[PDB]
């Protein structure tokens, strides 16, 4: 039973990434090594973020939910955008290719670092918990969110981006960076159940994806 | 129909279902693939050309024909290794399915005697025939042992009926790998 | 690697702590609600190898490789074959790790002799001059430190705090290390047969001649650079070792230098044979 | 997960015979008795619903374990259920079972788990196979795991008995009367074997008698011409091993002259805390003119005259040497040829009350205990001082006013005894119970000594086992059918994702058309 739950969680977390990799044509471009490099960049950025937080921010001893601490973590999440920009600049190709390579490598590296060890230890436990399935869905939500963030960073980094679009891109990037903090604050405030929190995260990610896609299409058409 | 024979029949049915599932997985991952079809056809064509050349090649064939045989054996061995690796991917998938199947069997047949053996198993196989059974009767058959026998019987027969069995030429060359 | 990744748990009075800096960091991050505080503790742990110490080691390793790459290329031509240009690299660390090895072996023998003399003949003036040893079990595995004498002056200060407490000791240690490394490098070149004359003889045996210069001229040019390269390289090696020791790099500044240079030489041997 | 404390059915060997449960490790799914297949399952039974036939059914079906849930208030539990359990308990202990049996005190989480398991077990029969599959898939299973290791024999357990003496006016040569009570408790679960009546009541009577005799012996005017020995025996329920060792040490050794020739009689007190019937169990009827006969006559006279409510009678049982376990403590003395008798409210030693975890402080009546103590004290004093020959009428109580029995003290002693389980496998030499008992005896008696008996290594008369108390963890679990359905759902989700990615170009074109239309408008 424990093996069945672990296998289901691992399959649900991993197969969507493989499907995206094959369908997007990255396999055709032999992008696997570029994705590995992106994951290494993610590891470096995450280490830098942890070092920055430890060096500059003492832990608050207040029992009440650390609103300042979560806000600071979201502010530090800008480092992930900087790393994605660095990866895209390092990677040569069409904008869609750069966005997809950066997003896939970043999301895969986060998934490996943050969820595989918890999946391995927890899902093989005797006790069945929905949390592992929820985390497997959350990894897919993270993958979509990273795709959206990479597309936004590419659009903002475009030299030809019109000034009218630029504030919209900046606002979308701001929302993407602060999405985790906003979701945690909302879940804490409403005492939302884990399924409701996952659904809300999915809805917010979908809305961000749709807005980013619409802006991307508008920017591409304005130059086509 | 006593629960023991019902369990026996259920195990036979499960072995059939698992053989069909393993063949379906192998078909989806291997048999349908163009790489597999191509490698299989290449192996058969090279084997037949090698045999026909060995038959046509008298001792008077000369070092050059011998070297052509060696080069064809090398090509056949390489193609057979690639074919084996493709089959091995299916073997791994079936292994994972077998891990899942063992969990299902534990959930259904734990501690239950599923069949009576008409013979005393040899001490080296008793650890399988009486595995996870309560009792001293070494003629008690464990679900693991009955499933193994059923799978060994059914899988090859199903492959042969469906024509999915590896070709005898491919098996003869796989003997080398 | 063991200090970085050891899974052994050592019972510090507060709690059981992983010896390995990385494993301890992951365990603390998983088990502690104060993730930032746990990370800071892992970076600045008093009693176990720190992540900051590991980062310092990595920085030292990169710096050492960068200095290792410094070379002076002398153009040599085959006399027999026209147009064949090769460079004779005079490395900055011309004398290799051998000055470090000789200095460390001499210091090791001095410490062994001093400890024996202190154990067998307590209170003799010569014994006190050579070294006085005290076993400091200050909340740690017992370590015998030389608290007085030449062995005390030769011992590395454990931290910048100790350097601040005893500035004279740190200055004496630094001067001794630099002087000994330079002296050993100069002596080693003469003893080893790696002098400019010997290198010129090897080039003559290999039928390699510098363009426009006779073999004697080659000897003069090599003699200009090799002694300077040896002495400056030894001084740089001593300075790098002292800096890494002050930075607290895991495995010691001397150890890191030895490992990097040995690996580089082995790699060069591997490439040459290949 | 939910963690709760479980008390394992005791494991011991007596005279080479195995008793109780041999296994202590459980890793099985929880089920109720209603489930058709209990094999390798943890069977949950409530004491209210507990039946011996159901327990036997589980053993026959080779249940993985049995967990018996005890109501928090034993007094609250209906008396009939307790009586039935007490009757079944000796048979359960006598029967060796491979299946581990545990006792758990009821907890709200445990009750909720029990109800959920009962509903899951019942639902399988009532519904069509598709509905049963859906119910099983949505149902939460519970997996019971014991944290403890397998039980092991204790090679060096020591049973300790405490003796104290009061010398009569005339020295050690005077006739010695020995009052004996075993302090050890016995029951299906040692941690639940409080043994309030058996034999906390007897110990309380013995201590009160010790206090009264000590006070009488303090003053020369009231000083008797008898030796009194008070013996608190260990391992009474295990064939009186402490008494046997104490008798061997006193009688085999010539230096211990007190017992060889000076023993007037031995009065053993067992289960004197309850009931209006009092039975004097004698291996041999006392001969006329013997001190034991005088004591019997005095006890009958006091019961008839001062306490007519108490029905006193003499029960004669011949000693059967063939039986592995002696019926009464006095039998050991009779085997050694010492005149001895046991006073108990129980008609028979085989009564389930004598060896039950249900013997709790609420069962013991303070008034009954005080009355029995007074009757025993009066009879002993009348024998010791020969009051009847001196012409003192039977109706007159000696123990009045200054010598009155203290009900509050008896209650405090009973509470102290019942506060902790006194099972022989739990009573360590250094235990608080023994140290307190020794101090209390030492206050009133002289020459208090502790006698320690150890089982022989070559031929151990008794062997005790550990792992009597363990923590059991209930883990929530989902069935394999549920996992299979989840796998199918995941496969469908992956197929939908693949189709959506393949058809994303249609979405891109639709968005482009919508944006163009919005620009045009």
């Amino acid at each position: 039973m424990t093996l069945f739950h672990f296998g289901n969680c691992f399959a649900l977390a991993y197969f969507p990434y493989f499907i995206t990799y094959k369908c997007s044509g990255l396999s055709e471009y032999n992008a696997f090594w570029k994705c590995v490099q992106a994951g290494v960049t993610y590891l470096f950025v995450q280490l830098c973020k942890m070092l920055f937080l430890a060096t500059f921010f003492p832990t608050w001893e207040g029992g009440i939910y650390d609103f300042i601490g979560e806000f600071m973590k979201a502010s530090v999440d800008v480092a992930d955008l900087i790393g994605l920009n660095l990866v895209m600049s390092r990677n040569a190709g069409k904008g869609e290719y750069k966005i997809m390579v950066a997003a896939l490598g970043w999301a895969t590296a986060e998934l490996i670092m943050s969820r595989c060890i918890p999946l391995w230890v927890g899902a093989r436990g005797i006790e069945f918990d929905w949390k592992y399935i929820q985390m497997s869905i959350d990894s897919n939500i993270s993958l979509v969110h990273y795709i959206v963030a990479s597309a936004q960073v590419w659009m903002i980094t475009r030299y030809d981006l019109y000034h009218t679009f630029r504030p919209a891109v900046l606002l979308l990037m701001f929302l993407s960076v602060y999405k985790a903090f906003v979701m945690e604050t909302f879940v804490h405030l409403c005492s939302l159940g884990s399924w409701t929190a996952l659904l809300a995260r999915a809805v917010v990610t979908g809305l961000l994806a749709l807005s980013t896609l619409a802006l991307y299409v508008a920017v591409v058409n304005v130059h086509s | 129909m006593s629960t023991m024979f019902a369990d026996t029949l259920l195990i036979v049915f499960i072995s059939v279902c698992t053989a069909l599932l393993a063949e379906g997985i192998t078909w989806v991952l291997v048999y349908r693939t163009d790489k597999y079809k191509r490698l299989k056809a290449e192996v058969e064509k090279q084997s037949k050309k090698l045999e026909k050349k060995k038959e046509t090649i008298t001792e008077s064939a000369g070092r050059q024909q011998k070297k052509k045989i060696e080069r064809q054996e090398e090509k056949l061995k390489n193609n057979n290794r690639d074919l084996s690796m493709v089959r091995m991917k299916s073997m791994f998938a079936i292994g994972f399915c077998f891990t899942a199947l063992m969990g299902m069997f534990n959930s259904i047949f734990d501690g239950r005697v599923v069949a009576k053996l008409p013979f005393t198993p040899l001490s080296y196989i008793q650890g399988l025939s009486h595995r996870n059974l309560l009792g001293d009767d070494t003629t008690d058959c464990s679900f693991i042992f009955l499933y193994i026998l059923c799978t060994m019987s059914i899988r090859q027969n199903i492959q042969k009926i469906l024509g999915l069995a590896p070709s005898r030429a491919a098996t003869k060359q796989a003997g080398g790998f | 690697v063991w200090k970085a990744f050891s899974p052994t748990t050592v019972n510090t009075g507060r709690g059981m702590e992983f010896e390995g800096a990385i494993i301890a960091l992951f365990h603390l991050l998983a088990t502690r609600t104060d993730k930032v505080r746990a990370l800071r503790e892992a970076f600045y742990r008093q009693n176990l190898p720190n992540l900051m110490n590991l980062i310092a080691t990595i920085f030292v390793f990169a710096v050492v490789i960068y200095f290792q790459g410094f070379r002076v290329d002398l153009p040599i031509k085959s006399a027999r074959y026209r147009g064949q240009y090769n460079t004779y690299p005079i490395k900055l660390f011309y004398t290799s790790n051998i000055p470090i090895i000789l200095q460390s072996a001499l210091v090791s023998n001095l410490y062994v002799i001093s400890q024996m003399l202190s154990a067998r003949f307590s209170g003799n003036l010569l014994v006190s001059l050579l070294g006085t040893w005290s076993d400091t079990s200050s909340g740690g595995p017992a370590r015998a430190y030389p608290v007085g004498g030449l062995c005390h002056y030769l011992s590395p200060p454990e931290s910048f705090g100790s350097v601040l407490e005893d500035p004279v000791h740190a200055v004496v240690y630094i001067v001794f290390m630099l002087g000994s490394c330079a002296f050993f490098s100069k002596t080693w070149i003469e003893v080893s047969g790696s002098s400019a004359k010997d290198v010129a003889k090897q080039l003559k045996e290999q039928q390699m001649v510098m363009r426009g210069h006779r073999e004697t001229s080659m000897v003069h040019e090599l003699n200009r650079y090799i002694p300077t390269a040896a002495a400056f390289g030894g001084l740089c090696i001593g300075a790098l070792s002292v800096l890494a020791d002050f930075l607290g790099a895991i495995g010691s500044g001397t150890g890191i230098l030895l490992a990097v240079t040995i690996i580089y030489q082995y790699f060069e041997i591997f490439v040459k044979e290949q | 997960a939910h963690e709760f404390t479980v008390y394992r059915m005791q494991q011991y060997d007596l005279q080479g015979q195995p008793y109780g449960t041999r296994n202590a490790v459980l890793n099985t799914e929880a089920r109720t008795i209603d489930a058709d297949v209990l094999s390798r399952r943890c069977v949950l039974m409530r004491l209210l619903d507990f039946s011996y036939e159901q327990y036997q059914k589980a053993l026959r079906q080779s249940a993985g374990a049995v967990v018996i849930i005890l109501p928090r208030a034993m007094a609250a539990v209906p008396q009939d259920v307790i009586r039935q359990f007490m009757e079944t308990e000796p048979e359960m202990l006598a029967m060796e079972t491979v299946v581990p049996v545990y006792f758990a005190v009821e907890d709200e989480a445990l009750l909720s788990i029990y109800e959920q398991t009962q509903a899951a077990s019942a639902a399988q029969g009532s519904a069509s196979a598709a509905e049963v599959l859906l119910h099983t898939a949505t149902a939460n299973g519970f997996q019971m795991v014991t944290s403890g290791v397998q039980s092991k024999a204790v090679s060096d357990w020591l049973i300790t008995s405490v003796e104290g003496r009061l010398t009569g006016l005339g020295g050690e040569d005077l006739p010695t009367i020995v009052i004996v009570a075993h302090y050890d408790a016995f029951g299906v679960a040692p941690w639940l074997s409080h043994g309030a009546d058996s034999n906390g009541s007897g110990i309380s009577v013995l201590l009160e008698l010790a206090r009264l005799f000590s006070r009488l012996y303090t003053y020369k005017r009231t000083h008797a011409a008898y030796n009194l020995l008070f013996f608190a025996s260990g391992g009474g329920k295990f064939n009186y091993q402490g008494t046997k060792r104490w008798l061997e040490d006193n009688l085999d050794h010539t230096d211990s002259s007190l017992l060889q020739d000076n023993v007037a009689f031995v009065l053993c007190l067992d289960t004197v805390g309850r009931g209006d019937s009092l039975h004097l169990h004698v291996s041999k009827p006392p001969r006329e003119g013997t001190l034991q006969h005088a004591f019997l006559r005095e006890l009958e006279a006091v019961a008839a005259h001062q306490f007519p409510e108490v029905r006193f009678s003499m029960v004669h049982k011949k000693i059967n040497l063939a039986e592995d376990i002696l019926a009464w403590e006095h039998e050991r003395f009779a085997i050694r040829r010492l005149p001895a008798f046991t006073l108990s409210h129980l008609e028979s030693h085989r009564d389930g009350q004598r060896s039950s975890i249900m013997d709790v402080r609420s069962r013991v009546d303070s008034k009954t205990l005080t009355r029995n103590t007074r009757l025993i004290a009066e009879a002993l004093t009348r024998v010791i001082y020969n009051l009847t020959e001196k012409g003192t009428p039977p109706d007159m109580p000696v123990f009045t006013e200054q010598m009155q029995i203290q009900q509050e003290q008896l209650d405090s002693v009973m509470d102290w005894l019942t506060n902790q389980p006194r099972a022989a496998q739990l009573v360590d030499k250094d235990g608080t119970l023994l140290s307190t008992l020794e101090h209390y005896l030492s206050r009133y008696l002289k020459e208090v000594k502790q006698h320690h008996i150890k089982a022989d290594k070559r031929d151990p008369e008794f062997v005790f086992y550990d792992q009597l108390k363990q923590v059991m963890n209930a883990y929530r679990v989902k069935p394999a059918i549920f996992d299979l359905l989840l796998a199918v759902c995941i496969g469908a989700y992956l197929g939908m994702a693949y189709t959506a990615v393949q058809h994303f170009d249609l979405l891109y074109k639709t968005v482009q058309r919508l944006l163009v239309k919005a620009k045009t408008q």
